[PDB]
Formats: C-alpha cells, sequence, structure tokens
C-alpha cells in the first residue's frame, strides 16, 4: 500500500526481521530512514504533554540499555504492539551493543502508535551522558556524529513522567524536593537538556534508598536519594497509590519499596553483562491491579 | 485505594542469550509480529 516519506512499514519489517535470526545480528538503516524517526517522533513528542495522563490497559517498561534482542523478546512474550499499549520510563541507550536498533524500534512504534505507545526520558537520554557511556560511539561508527546529534534533539523532546489513571505516578528517576505541585512538570518547556540540579535532574536521576529519613546525598554524584516516609507523604499530597520508577537494576527485574508504594523496573536481563539479573515489566490491567511478566535468564 | 498487585498472576520466560527472540512467542513462530494494517482498538492517551 501507499508508502510514506518515512518508509515506516519497510523499517519496522527490516527490525523485526532478526526475531529469527542468532542474537546480535545488527539491523542497518539508512540514515536517512533514522533521520525520519527522529523527526516526526519528535514532532509527536512535543504534540503530545510532558506529563501525559494515560488510561490503563498498559504494560510499563523499565530500563533497556541497547539490550536490543531483551527488547524483541519483552515484545514477543508482553504482545507486539498494538496487541499491548506500553509505557517505557527511559534509559533506551547505552551499555548494551545495540543502541541503535532499540531506540529505531522505538521511535518507530511511537509514529505508528501514537495514542497507544509512549516513551519517557531516561537520564541517558541527555547527549553529556551518552557521549560516554556508549551511545555516541555507537552512532560514529556506525553512521556519524551528525545523526547522534539528530538523536539529541529528538531526545530533548521527550515527555518526563505520566500518571496513569490518576494513581501511578511514573519517571524514570525518582522524586525531586522541588516536586510540590504536578504543574511544575507541566510548565517545562521542551526542547531542554537536562540540568546538572533541580526538578528536571532529580525526576531523572534519584533513588529510593531505606537507610535514610528524607532526601540524603546520591552516590551517582548528582540529585538524591528519598526515603519511605518522602514516598508516603507524596502519594497522600497528590491522592496517589503508587510511584513507577526504573533507574536502577533489580535482581528480579521489578522490586518494591516502601510497603509497595513504589516499585522500581528493570527490562534489560543480565544488565550489560554484569549482572544476572531478570527483566520485567508490570501489566496494568483495567481496574489497576499490577502483575508482572518476567524473561528470566537461564544459561 | 484503587491499585492493587495479583503476584499470582505473574508470568516468567526463561531464556538463554544465544536464543532466538521469536522462541518466547506463548503461541510459537506463526504469529505475525507486525500487520501494517492493524489498528489499536482505542487510545490510552488523555
Ligand atoms: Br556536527
Ligand atoms: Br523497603
Ligand atoms: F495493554
Ligand atoms: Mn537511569
Ligand atoms: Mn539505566
Amino acid at each position: 500500500g501507499h508508502m510514506g516519506s518515512l518508509n515506516l512499514d519497510s523499517i519496522i519489517g527490516r527490525l523485526l526481521e532478526v526475531r529469527g535470526s542468532r542474537p546480535g545480528k545488527n539491523v542497518q538503516l539508512t540514515e536517512n530512514e533514522i533521520r525520519g524517526l527522529c523527526l516526526k517522533s519528535r514532532e509527536i513528542f512535543l504534540s503530545q504533554p510532558i506529563l501525559l495522563e494515560l488510561e490503563a490497559p498498559l504494560k510499563i517498561c523499565g530500563d533497556i540499555h541497547g539490550q536490543y534482542y531483551d527488547l524483541l523478546r519483552l515484545f514477543e512474550y508482553g504482545g507486539f504492539p498494538p496487541e499491548s499499549n506500553y509505557l517505557f520510563l527511559g534509559d533506551y541507550v547505552d551499555r548494551g551493543k545495540q543502541s541503535l536498533e532499540t531506540i529505531c524500534l522505538l521511535l518507530a512504534y511511537k509514529i505508528k502508535y501514537p495514542e497507544n505507545f509512549f516513551l519517557l526520558r531516561g537520564n541517558h537520554e541527555c547527549a553529556s551522558i551518552n557521549r560516554i557511556y556508549g551511545f555516541y560511539d555507537e552512532c560514529k561508527r556506525r553512521y556519524n556524529i551528525k545523526l547522534w546529534k539528530t538523536f539529541t534533539d529528538c531526545f530533548n523532546c521527550l515527555p518526563i513522567a505520566a500518571i496513569v489513571d490518576e494513581k501511578i505516578f511514573c519517571c524514570h528517576g525518582g522524586l525531586s524536593p522541588d516536586l510540590q505541585s504536578m504543574e511544575q512538570i507541566r510548565r517545562i518547556m521542551r526542547p531542554t537538556d537536562v540540568p546538572d540540579q533541580g526538578l528536571l535532574c532529580d525526576l531523572l536521576w534519584s533513588d529510593p534508598d531505606k537507610d535514610v529519613q528524607g532526601w540524603g546525598e546520591n552516590d551517582r554524584g548528582v540529585s538524591f536519594t528519598f526515603g519511605a516516609e518522602v514516598v508516603a507523604k507524596f502519594l497522600h499530597k497528590h491522592d496517589l497509590d503508587l510511584i513507577c520508577r526504573a533507574h536502577q537494576v533489580v535482581e528480579d527485574g521489578y522490586e518494591f519499596f516502601a510497603k509497595r508504594q513504589l516499585v522500581t523496573l528493570f527490562s534489560a536481563p543480565n544488565y550489560c553483562g554484569e549482572f544476572d539479573n531478570a527483566g520485567a515489566m508490570m501489566s496494568v490491567d483495567e481496574t489497576l491491579m499490577c502483575s508482572f511478566q518476567i524473561l528470566k535468564p537461564a544459561d | 485505594k484503587k491499585v492493587t498487585f495479583g503476584l499470582n498472576r505473574n508470568m516468567t520466560a526463561e531464556f538463554k542469550k544465544t536464543d532466538k527472540s521469536i522462541l518466547v512467542s506463548p503461541t510459537g513462530p506463526s504469529r505475525v509480529a507486525f500487520d501494517p494494517e492493524q489498528k489499536p482498538l482505542h487510545g490510552v492517551l488523555k
């Protein structure tokens, strides 16, 4: 049928072709194909709110970090779009071997199913970070530096948080001492880079820590840790039930905090060959009952 | 008040790193991963 300038259906077909291949095989799109994905998804991102208000049913996913074949397993097990609705929490690139195929498939599904597929910004969707941790090198090796800058301009337009049915608050990192009204998130203008401190930084960088009472300093060198009492007060003040975030590897692929007031999701099993963790996604049905679908390494 | 957890509904697929990704398909390798004409039932963005 009608092709379209983006050649989108062909791109998705070639990305999904390697479902039947030995893991590790590259999918080498053209530069202009990738730029098209960046420019159209950028326009879609800016046309939707920076604080996404979503309905269940929905499957929520944590970090992928370029583990493209684990992304394909997640879709194969959870259902390929639009069979399921998806919200990813960021950290698509860096650390893994195939950040390119990973982000390209994600951007392509964003364009294909723009009301049923959602991507938040993680702290690695940031030039100062993915310059160092792998994505820049991958872009330079398989394409050129200009394409990396095109990705950066796209990433600068990613939305930052989501609220599911007024009850589950989702972001990549966590809470902020400056987050007092949801309007403060809505007022963040795009495109923006990630600052080294402040609200946008903490939403992408902060971590829960049961061993701190309120706010602690974060081992990552930026942002904060926050204790169980901070979570309880935040949920109470905003009439929320749950914080759903990612950003930290967890042995089971999901991990509860503060009497299940917070869950951490992480969707890259055997994280960059250094850990022996499972990857998981959280299925949220229309009653807001939450369960987990897990990819568990055996070998 | 509304969110609940049904952990008994958890499901786990085991895999080797060298396995074809299609091998986690619950219904096997004949399932169609992508139909370019399939529409979503309804949007979830408010
Ligand atoms: Br340049
Ligand atoms: Br805890
Ligand atoms: F879904
Ligand atoms: Mn992160
Ligand atoms: Mn990460």
